This record gives C-alpha cells, structure tokens and sequence, in this order.
RNA sequence: UAUGUGAUGGAACCUCUCCGGAUAAUUCUAUCUCUUCUG
C-alpha cells in the first residue's frame, strides 16, 4: 500500500508540471536505477547554460511536496523504507516502485500502449484411469550412464516467467541466481531427437494407453538435473522494441514492448543419467550431442531475434553395470552422493545434419552511427540527451552494437517494399513475407543475430539547435546532444553478424533474401537513427567523382517569369541595414495525402522518381563552424568542426539553409515558429487621458476576487540625512 | 522592486486598473509605471490579408481549452490543418510524417584545407540575442515576415581589428562574453551527396533549382552572418534517376507550371526575395548598426536607435523601410 | 440508415475518410483509433478548435453503439459472410464490449466507497449496475456466437469451445439472463461435456 | 498429514508476431529602469 501511495503521489507531480508523457520512461528508469547500484550513484544535471551555470533537469528536478530535488526525495524515501522494514534492499525497493508506477501509468495514461494479446491458449489438464490390465513384461534396465558437461551462453538468452495474476521477467531463484529449468532442457532434447528420427508425435496428453514409439520410449529412461547460474547473480538488462507504420514511416499508436534479457557468458552445469539395457549410447543421442557441441540450435524463448545459442564443452561419461559392479555403483550412489573419481572421455566426432545454415555478413559504415537509448540517457552522469546502446560480456567493457531486431525489421521492410506486400492482410496469406518471417498463426524460418562493431570505436559530442524563422537565433535554450561513433570514408566502421536460415526454405525466399541483402549492402537503408542528417550511410564515397566543373542543366527562373528583379544601383555614401524582413505571400497550397512509404513506386496520380544528386560547395567568404569542445576557462577558444582530425561540414546546416530558402520560394508555412509568446512593451510616462490607473489594495484572507480600493499618500524612509537647518543651508555652495 | 515568488497573496500591495466593463479588473501591475504586457498571442498577430502561415502541426493551447481537450482525450483530432500539409512540410517531413530527402556530410579532398588569418584565432565582437520588440512597436503591430541577411565584405574589418596590438584603442578585448573561433579561407571546395526517394518531378526540379541558383546569387552559412561570414555557393554536377528515364525539359516545364499555379502572376515578393540574395562584392559598401545613444559633439552621424525613432522612421512607419531590401538609414559623415 | 454511416461495410472494418465531416470529436476519435484507415497514402487532417458543448469527456456510449451495431449486422447478414469476416467482426465486438465493461466496473468500484458514506443512497448507481448487467449480457451473446462457429480440429472437441461456453455461461448467470442461459445450456449439452453439477442442472435452466 | 496385493505426471519450451523510429542550421542588436513636487 505504501508503494501504491508513493506511485500515486509521483503521478500527481508529473501531471501538475504537465509532463505525463514521461511516466512510462520513469517506470523503466527506476529499474535501470535498480541495476545501476546506489553506492556510486550520481544523477545527471542541466545543460549548463550561459557561461558556467548549470540548469535544471527536466525530470530529476521536479518539485514534489515542497522537496524541489527528486534526487534527494528518492534517497530519503529509500532510507525511511530501509529503517522501517527488515530484510530490505535497493533491488526490492526499486522493483516494487517500478511495477507500481507501471500500474499508475496504465491507469492514468491511456493510449500509451497497445492489446489483442490473448489467443490460442486455454489451459487443459486431463487424466484417465485404465480400463484393461496392462499385463507384464520381461525387459529391464542393465546399465547406467552418467554424463558431465557445461553450457555456455554465446548469445543473450531469455526464459519467460509468468503467473496467472514488468509484464515479462527472466525467471531466477529467490537468491538471485539465474535458473535454467529442466523442463526447457527436456523439451529441447525431445524436439531435437524428434527432428533426428523424423517423427510427428504430440503425446496427446492423457490417452487410453501409453503412446509407445521411440520418442516416448527413450525419454521414459532419461533423467536431467536442474541447473543454476554458477558465476552470475546480477539483475539482467532491459531491451525495447517498436512497430513502425509503413505508410508514415513512424511508430504506431501503442507500439512499445519491454523484456528482460540475460547476459552472455553464463555457465550452466549439465547432468544426464540414462538407464537402459544397452552397452552403447543410442545413435540419436550422439547426433543430438554433436549438434549441441557446435552451438547450431537455440535454447531460449526469443529465437526469432537470434537468442539462446549455447555451446557444450568438456564432455565425459562413465558406464556402470548393475549385474556385476553393484558395489562400485552403490559406493557413490550413482554419483549424486559423492563425486565420481575417474571419468572416461567420449569422442562424439562430427555431424553435418542439423537443419540450419549459417551465413556471415559484413557491412561497412562510412558515416557516424547513432542509436537512441532514452531510458539509459537519464542515468549517465555525462548528461548527454542521447547515447548509443551497449551490452556486457562476462568473459572480458561496453560493446557497441546494432540489435538484431533492427536488422530483421530492415530486411522485412526491404522485402515488403520490393514485392509491395507491406499492406496486404496477413491472415491466411502464405505469401513470401508470411513465409520468410511468418505471421501471427505461424512461425519464422530465419534467425538474425546481433551485429557487433569490431575495433576500438570512439564517441563524439554533436550539438543541434532550432532557429526561429521570424527572428534569427535559437528559439529556446534547449540545445540537443548525442554521442555517435566517429566514422569517415577513410576510417570506416565494420559490422559483423550471423544469419541462420532453415534448410526447408524454398528457393524464391532465398532469392528474395539475397536481393534484400544486396540492397542493404548497396545502401538503400541507413543504419540507426538520424538517417536524414547523414548519420550511418553505407557505401558513401563522395570523393570518387573528380569534383564538379562548371554546371549542367542551367536555367533562369526570373527571366521565364518576367521578374523585373530591380537591378538598380548601389550608393557608396549610405550605410545599409545588416538585415531586412521578407513580406508573406497570399496563397498557401496544402495537400492531404503525401506519397506513401510502403510502396517503391505506385503512380496513383503522378510519376515518382528516386535516386541521388552529386553536389559541390565552395566558400566565397570565410566560413565559421565552431566545434563542441573549447580550450580555456574565461575566453573559450574554438576550433573547426572535425571528425577525428578531419575537417567536415555537418549535413544539418545544409538542410537548414535549403529548407529556409524553400519556404522563402514556395510561400509555405513557418516550420519553426514560437507561436506561444506574448510581448510586454512599456508604458509612456505621459501622452485623451495619459494615465487612469486607480489605487487599490488586496483585502484579507477572503475570496481572491474581492479587492478594496485605496487613496495614495506620501511616506518617509527614503531620504539622505537628517540634521538642523544650518546643514541644509550648507548643502549648496558647491560651485556655479 | 522585490518580485513576489508566485501567485497573488491576500495582502499584497499593487496597482489595479478598472473600467466600466462588467465591474471587473483586467490587469495587475506592481508599480505605477511598469510592463503593460500584451493581450492576445503572437500566433494570431499575422496580417489578415495573408494566407495561413502557421505551422501545419499546431498547438491547441492558444486558449486554456487545451485542458478541456486533453482531459477529454481528443488530442490527435484537433491537430493538423483542415487542409493538410504545405509543400515544405511535405518534402522535408514533419514529426508525424517522414522526410523524403537526406543530406550527407561534406568532406575535403585533402586532410588540411587552408585557414584564414594564417591559422590564427579570430576574436569576434560581442553578439547578443535579437530583440523582437523593435519591428513591432505598438500593441496593434503585425508580424513583418521572415528575416534575411545581406551580403557584404565586412569580414576584412573584423580580421584587421583582431590580430592587433592591445595598446591601440581599436583592438578587441578578450572578455568572458566574447568568443574566439577559426575560419577557412575563400575558394575552398567541399563535396557531398543528396539522396532522395519517391519525389515528383516538380519537387525534384524545385530542389535542383534551390541547390543551384543563378551565378549572380549565393547562399549564407555559419556563425556571424551579420558580419559577412559564410557566403557560399553550391554547384550541381549530375542527377542519378536510376533505371527510369528523366530529362531536364520536363523538370523545367513542371517547375514552371507549379510556380505559375502557386504564385498566380505575383512578382513583388519574389523580387524582394531575389534582391536579398544578390552577392555584393564591393569593398566600399559599409553595413553596421545604429549604436544606440549617439553621444559627443559635432555631427557624429545621425544614427542611434532612440534618435532614429524620432525623425525619419517613427513608430507608425517602422513597418516600412525594413521590408524594402537594400535601404540605408544615414549618410557618411 | 439512421446510423453513423462511417464504416464502409460491416464485414470489413475500414473507413474511407469522410469521418471528419461529422461534428462530434468523440465519434471521430473512436472511428479513427479502432478501425483500419483504408487508402494507400497517409491522411493528415484535423477539425477546428473552439467548439462548445464540451466533448462529453467519455467514450462509453459510442463504444456501446458500435458494439450493438456490429452484433445487429452479424445477426442480420451473417450467413453471406465467410469465416474470416465472422471471426474478425466477433473479435472486434468482444474487444469493445470488454473495454466498456472494464471501464464501468472500475467506475462502480470507485463509486462504491464514496456512496458508502452517503447513507445508502439509491441513485444513478443502480442505473450504472443495470448498464453493467446489460454489457455482461451482450458479452455473453457475443461469446456464444463466437463459440458456435469454432472449427473442430482433431478427433475430440477443442478446448477453446469449452472455455468459451463456460465464459458465456458465467456472464449470462451473472447478468440474470434466462434465454441466453438456456441457449448456452443447450449448446453445452450437445457437446457431451458434463462439467455442470446438480446445482447447475440443465432442467432448472 | 498418508492407509497397504496396482502412481510412465522426467507425461507438456510461455511459446509465436513487431527498424527506439520521426522533426529541429549552436545560432545572435535595442535599450534597461518609475515617482517628480506647486516652480
Ligand atoms: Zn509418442
Ligand atoms: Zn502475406
Ligand atoms: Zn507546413
């Protein structure tokens, strides 16, 4: 109840400031704080406007119940809770505060999330007693095998934890250790053995008689121990996903999802015990072990985005005979009471039958790369407005990468644009797009891994502003910041990743995937955000063409429209104003349906063309482009903009100039305009009445509407000195 | 005057104003002479004889009915103009839409291009935020229009004033409010590319013309535009239309048709715009600011912002001689 | 038609623009946020501000009218449509009715504590309870209609039909409906299921 | 906290579907301040 009251109070403060669009962001931010630890916590600050005066953060400096600083209110609340409740820590407090705020958001802030979620489930539990005598048999076990091993996660994994009544979280033990259930391992093993033996068994829950058949005849004699994370107990990380709208190219109304994801490198011990009447291991088990040793199969839930790849190492086994070596077996009770002394090594040589195909992909980026992490940007002390996504590795430091979900989205969008299938209904469709990636009532045939940047990337500070069109200059103090990875044509960024496809995929789907990959390599789709500002361009070599000499396709608009142009003549004996104002036009032409993005070419009303333009820029007068860093404390010296010692001009400046000239020509609207502003001016001392303000005073603590009038008099207490008349007569006689 | 922290307190001493009206008080002023403030908002201060120039994406809060709509929850239906999107918002994109053109980075053939002032730092003078209450004197004034900067050769004076001995009174002081920056010499070339997709032929023609103006005119870029820095010119080398065929004649004809449809044979605004893009290379042309409060004896020019508002400009007429490009205020003494 | 005349056709939930021709903003918002926009290019238009008579600050009557219209259309012209259209219409109606029922139940839950201090005030709270009962009856109707057309995959009766019938029976019993309860019981009897006890006897229903 | 001549529940993968995307030139000139005492 205390958590609910705190969540309600926090939801009130945001509503009062008029900041209800960040409640979900804070809900994830508190869990990020959970992960970030409290001992070394240092929340960010403002943008440091003026010369050196820090400003107020837009979330961390919200007045809550007279406590202006939320950064201290949260600490005080945590201290009070720790004092009140025993067995209390930062992690539990943050988790409780997080779910509570999530509930408040879903309650008070609608339309911020999607919900056709429940489909094809219904729980079922069947049982039935036998009707006939089963009989008797004469075949029994005569051997027992104990197999050791370790499972190492070479890719982040995800095992779902859900109760009937943080929507999804990674399951773990009560002590914090990550857990790999035996049910998942048994299911994966039986699926692999069914694939090997080419069966279609479903087990039909409870039947009249046991199913028999090899799948149910071999799993009836296999015992698997549950496993726990041997070296990892830390809380996991949070990953976000969105769904775009093909027509507008932006997110949908409620497309936002969250899922905890475990780290990479967690070691899970492995245990297998097979008891059967055979002197050698079954061929299917050896085949499955061969497949597992190469890490060619997925073990976790989200296999569509390349998650849950595990590798088996250090295999060893020992065979026990219960007919003549009963004493040796009973000495160790099957290896569970006491660890076994001597182990035997197993070969398990090779196998190339697994139904997946791995193809490596390398793509080089010739521009700065940026991806936005809004939740992480609020917990980093550097204060940057946007920062790039990073992961963690338990073997070795942050690793910059592009998530495989974005690559899957890019591939799907490219295929849909190529074949014009991005708008067709996909319920009972079975088209190319519904085959490669699947629909709701199907699955996929492709697994896409993450793309890890190779090398030693470096970050840079990039600044942006919005220049009002009425009065030139910044419309507000709000500068923008980012931390992209520096990339130039000479020093490119190399991305490496793996793509797995099914052996049962038809040739047409493979050709479509190859065409999409070729288009991606050519560079029809930028990587990451800010693609329209020159960030993350593939195959960008602007210096390949040996410059632009003179000009081609030249025409004069003024001559064809009979503009006088007022050539006129300038005078030397006058001083001209540095700037002027351009009067507005009369007609503004607006349209309701701009061209769509889901189709490569659909000439419903006019032809459409796509390509690129090569340009060149030269300076008639000296140019000044400041950098983001300065050398000094009082008089800040600046250098020219550079990307690791290479001078360049950002595309934002060119965009701005071209846009502004475009509104100048076409008489469009004012795209940047501070329409919410009221002027002040001054009252002249005298001016048909110059002044008519009556004198009145505020009344007592009654209704604020009432106000009583008053008459003005004169008052003392603003003087120079008090003395006799002689001093006053001596005040004069200075001179003159 | 110590300002009150917030709101109105039951016992604060201020001055009120009352008219007949409905026996109510309309404004509150702390002292007898103070900021009169302004009713209405800047959004609807545009002239009535001009088409709607407000952004296609609007804000409902022009009244405090933003609260009634927000609580009601119908916030995505009272935004956008009833007619749709303007050509600029359509081509370049808005928050809800996405732009169809992209601008890349501009690089140099060599690693180190030439720098002005022999690589030394330039100490620019003090730059301060523009004051909007100069072209809008009275409460009944209307918005003049967009602001543009003219081209001149005033950077030579700035460079010469810097790199000067501190003993000379004409030097520029290195105060905390100043800024020191580097510059690139003239005639230095940069190369870049522009990528576009799903563009009509008239849009492509207009964009090409905007990028490649007539040789007489030039663009403006960078810091210190008022001082003459950043006059640049962009050249277009080749158009890649892909497999589809494209010829320049159709682009020119389509741009002509679109401009004729939009402007409908009106040339005053276009003439004023083209006058502002003229590249003035004369070294004898001087552009400065009036330097408020002219002092000292003798002529000392007729400039000065307060003095300029007394004789020739006047509050009624300052919505003029500012919309007329290339007009001076005072003669050389 | 004496209706909204915004939907192109009941069996395909699309709107061919023209929604903004109306004056009620709630109707436009409901028709836009819960239906396919059709067309092939994005549509960017809005209404005019400074409209009086408020906005009525709620969506429940509009959603109830949409649900009733969808059920009436399914009852009248349900034979000619194909299976996918029936499934889509029924699912959308169920979702709208569920949202309305959840909103009404939450409102009643918050109002109960306040009316506890009103000295047992018999007022519009009774009408809210009646509205909740009506919504429950409509949800039971929709669930029964959806369950009547479930595809029988496999030798045995699919579980989906069993859970749908159980939910319909629960809704009908809570809504104090007799004809719908009898229909649900008749459907349950033909499925050979015998989850009902002596208390929930078919004879008494 | 069973009741005894009869327990394959190790007899079941929370699975499946979704580009943290969109828009923005790190830019820049007009004052500020209200009570004066018959002049
Ligand atoms: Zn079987
Ligand atoms: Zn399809
Ligand atoms: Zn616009």
């Amino acid at each position: 109840n205390n958590m609910l009251n705190l969540a309600g109070t926090i939801s009130e403060a945001f509503e009062r400031e008029d900041k209800l669009v960040h409640l979900r962001l804070f809900a994830d931010t508190v869990r990020e704080l959970r992960r970030s630890d409290i001992e070394t916590l240092d929340l960010p600050k403002g943008h440091a406007d003026r010369l050196g005066k820090p400003s107020d953060h837009f979330i961390w400096d919200i007045e809550i119940n007279k406590k202006v600083k939320l950064r201290n209110w949260l600490f005080w609340i945590f201290n009070e809770f720790r004092d009140t409740y025993a067995y209390f820590d930062w992690r539990t407090f943050c988790e409780a505060l997080g779910q509570a705020l999530y509930l408040e958001a879903k309650k008070q802030v609608p339309n911020q999330f999607s919900s056709e979620r429940p489909v094809g489930a219904t729980p079922a539990m069947e049982v039935k007693t036998p009707e006939h005598d089963p009989g008797r048999a004469a075949q029994g076990p005569r051997y027992e095998w104990l197999i050791k091993g370790e499972l190492v996660s070479q890719t982040p994994f995800f095992f779902g934890w859900s109760t009937e009544a943080t929507n999804l979280k990674l399951l773990a033990a009560r002590d914090g250790r990550l857990r790999l259930p035996l049910s998942v391992l048994r299911g994966i093993l039986r699926r692999d053995i069914k694939v090997v033996l080419d069966n279609k068994c479903r087990a039909e829950l409870a039947m009249k008689q046991p199913c028999s058949c090899p799948v149910c005849n071999l799993m009836k004699k296999i015992t698997i121990r549950d496993s726990f994370s041997s070296n990892y107990a830390e809380p996991p990380k949070i990953r976000h996903k969105i769904r775009l709208d093909p027509k507008s190219g932006t997110v949908a109304k409620g497309a936002l999802f969250d899922s905890e994801v475990g780290p990479r490198g967690v070691v899970f011990p492995f245990e297998l015990r097979l008891r059967s009447a055979d002197d050698t291991l079954p061929q299917a088990l050896k085949t499955v072990f061969s497949w597992w040793q190469q890490g060619t199969v997925s073990f976790s839930g989200d296999a569509g985005t390349g998650k849950g790849i595990f590798c088996l190492r250090n295999l060893k086994s020992i065979r026990w005979d219960l007919k003549t070596e009963m004493d040796k077996y009973a000495a160790t009770l099957g290896g569970r009471k006491t660890p076994v002394g001597k182990w035997d090594k197993c070969h398990i040589p090779d196998d190339k039958t697994y139904p997946w195909v791995k193809e490596t992909v390398e793509i080089s980026v010739c521009s700065p790369f940026i991806t936005k992490d809004p939740v992480n940007s609020l917990i980093d002390s550097a204060g940057y407005d946007a920062i790039c996504y990073t992961t963690v590795d338990l073997e070795k430091k942050d690793i910059y990468l592009l998530k495989g979900e974005s690559f899957r989205g890019m591939l799907r969008t490219a295929v849909g644009r190529g074949e014009n299938l991005l708008l067709r209904e996909h319920e009972d469709c079975s088209c190319t797009l519904c085959r490669i990636f699947g629909n709701e009532h199907n699955a996929g045939k492709i697994r896409v891994e993450d793309f890890i940047i190779q090398g030693e990337p470096r970050t840079k500070l990039v600044d942006r502003v919005a220049i009002d069109r009425f009065t030139a200059g910044a419309k507000d103090k709000f500068k923008f910041d980012a931390a992209p990875i520096v990339g130039t044509p000479t020093n490119k960024l190399k991305f490496r990743g793996n793509i797995w496809i099914h052996r049962d995929l038809d040739g047409l789907a493979c050709e479509s995937l190859k065409l999409a990959l070729e288009d991606i390599e050519n560079g029809l789709y930028p990587f990451g955000g800010l693609g329209n500002a020159g960030f993350g361009w593939v195959n960008y070599n602007p210096l390949s063409h040996p410059a632009q000499e003179e000009n081609k396709a030249d025409f004069s608009l003024t001559k064809k429209m009979e503009l006088n142009w007022s050539m006129k003549e300038l005078s030397t004996d006058k001083i001209y104003w540095p700037h002027y104002f351009l009067p507005f036009g009369k007609k503004v032409l607006r349209e309701k349906t701009p061209p769509s993005h889901a189709c490569i070419d659909e000439n419903e009303d006019s032809e459409l063309y796509s390509g690129k333009i090569v340009c060149t820029l030269e300076t008639r007068t000296p140019l000044i482009i400041p950098d983001s860093e300065f050398q000094g404390e009082e008089h800040k010296s600046y250098d020219f903009f550079n990307l690791n010692g290479e001078l360049c001009i950002p595309g934002s400046e060119i965009r701005g100039m071209i846009s502004s000239v475009f509104e100048a020509l076409t008489n469009s609207c004012m795209r940047i305009f501070d329409e919410k502003k009221r002027l002040s001016w001054r009252m002249n001392p005298n001016k048909n009445r110059r002044e008519l303000d009556d004198f009145i005073p505020g009344r007592v603590t009654n209704d604020r509407k009432m106000e009583e009038m008053k008459e003005y008099r004169y008052p003392f207490y603003d003087q120079a000195i008090t003395a006799n008349d002689k001093q006053n007569k001596y005040f004069d006689q200075w001179e003159a | 005057i110590l300002p009150k922290d917030g709101e109105l307190r039951p016992g604060d001493l201020v001055y009120f104003r009352e008219d007949k009206k409905t026996n109510t008080v309309t404004d509150i002023i702390p002292v007898r002479i103070s900021r009169t403030v302004d009713d209405e908002v800047l959004a609807r201060k545009i002239p009535d004889d001009v088409g709607d120039v407000r952004p296609c994406v609007r804000e409902i809060l022009d009244k405090e009915k933003q609260k009634e709509i927000a609580d009601a929850g119908v916030k995505e239906v009272f935004q956008h103009h009833p007619d749709g999107l303007c050509p600029a918002c359509s081509l370049f994109g808005t928050t809800f839409y996405k732009g169809r053109i992209a601008f890349g980075f501009a690089f140099h053939k060599d690693k180190d291009p030439e720098l002005a002032n022999n690589g030394k730092h330039i100490t620019l003078p003090l730059l301060e935020r523009p004051r909007p209450t100069w072209s809008m004197p009275k409460k009944e004034s209307r918005v003049p229009g967009r602001k543009f900067y003219v081209h001149h050769q005033g950077w030579e004076r700035v460079i010469k004033h810097s790199n000067l001995d501190e003993s000379d009174p004409n030097a520029t002081k290195q105060t905390v409010n100043n800024r020191s920056v580097q510059a690139i010499k003239e005639e230095q070339k940069f190369q870049f590319e522009v990528r576009f997709e799903n563009l009509r032929e008239w849009e492509l023609g207009l964009l090409v013309y905007v990028l490649q103006l007539e040789p007489q005119f030039a663009h403006k870029l960078g810091m210190g535009k008022a001082l003459g820095f950043g006059s640049v010119r962009i050249r277009v080398g080749e158009i890649h239309s892909g497999p589809k065929e494209l010829d320049e004649s159709r682009l020119v004809s389509s741009a002509m048709k679109k401009m004729e449809e939009i402007w409908d044979r009106d040339k005053n605004v276009l003439e004023k715009l083209f006058r502002l893009l003229y590249f003035n290379e004369s070294k004898d042309i001087k552009v400065r600011y009036p330097k408020l409060q002219k002092e000292k004896e003798e002529e000392e020019e007729e400039s000065g912002y307060m003095e300029l508002a007394k004789e020739e400009y006047q509050p009624e007429q300052r919505r003029n001689k500012l919309t007329n490009p290339w007009e001076g205020w005072g003669n050389i003494l | 038609s004496s209706a909204f005349s915004g939907l192109k056709i009941p069996e395909l939930s699309v709107d061919p623009a023209e929604v903004f021709k109306s004056d009620n903003p709630q109707l436009v918002s409901v028709l836009l946020d819960e239906f396919e926009l059709q067309e092939q290019r994005p549509f960017f238009s809005g209404l005019i501000p400074e409209k009086q008579i408020n906005i009525a600050l709620k969506k429940s009557p509009q959603l109830k009218k949409l649900a009733c219209h969808l059920l009436e259309a399914y009852e009248i012209n349900g034979r000619r449509w194909k299976h996918a259209d029936r499934r889509r219409v029924l699912e959308k109606a169920i979702r709208l009715l569920e949202k309305v029922s959840n909103e009404l139940k939450g409102d009643i839950q918050k109002l109960e504590n306040n009316v506890k201090e009103s000295g047992k005030d018999s007022e519009e709270l009774n009408k809210t309870r009646e509205k909740h009962g009506e919504i429950l009856a409509d949800m039971g109707r929709a669930y029964l209609h959806r369950a009547k057309i479930i595809r029988p995959k496999g030798f045995t009766i699919p579980a989906k039909k069993k859970e749908s019938l159980r939910k319909a029976l629960d809704f009908c019993k809570e809504a104090k409906a007799r004809h719908l309860a009898g229909l649900v019981g008749l459907e349950m009897d033909r499925c050979d299921m015998s989850d009902f006890d002596s208390e929930n006897s078919l004879e008494k229903l």
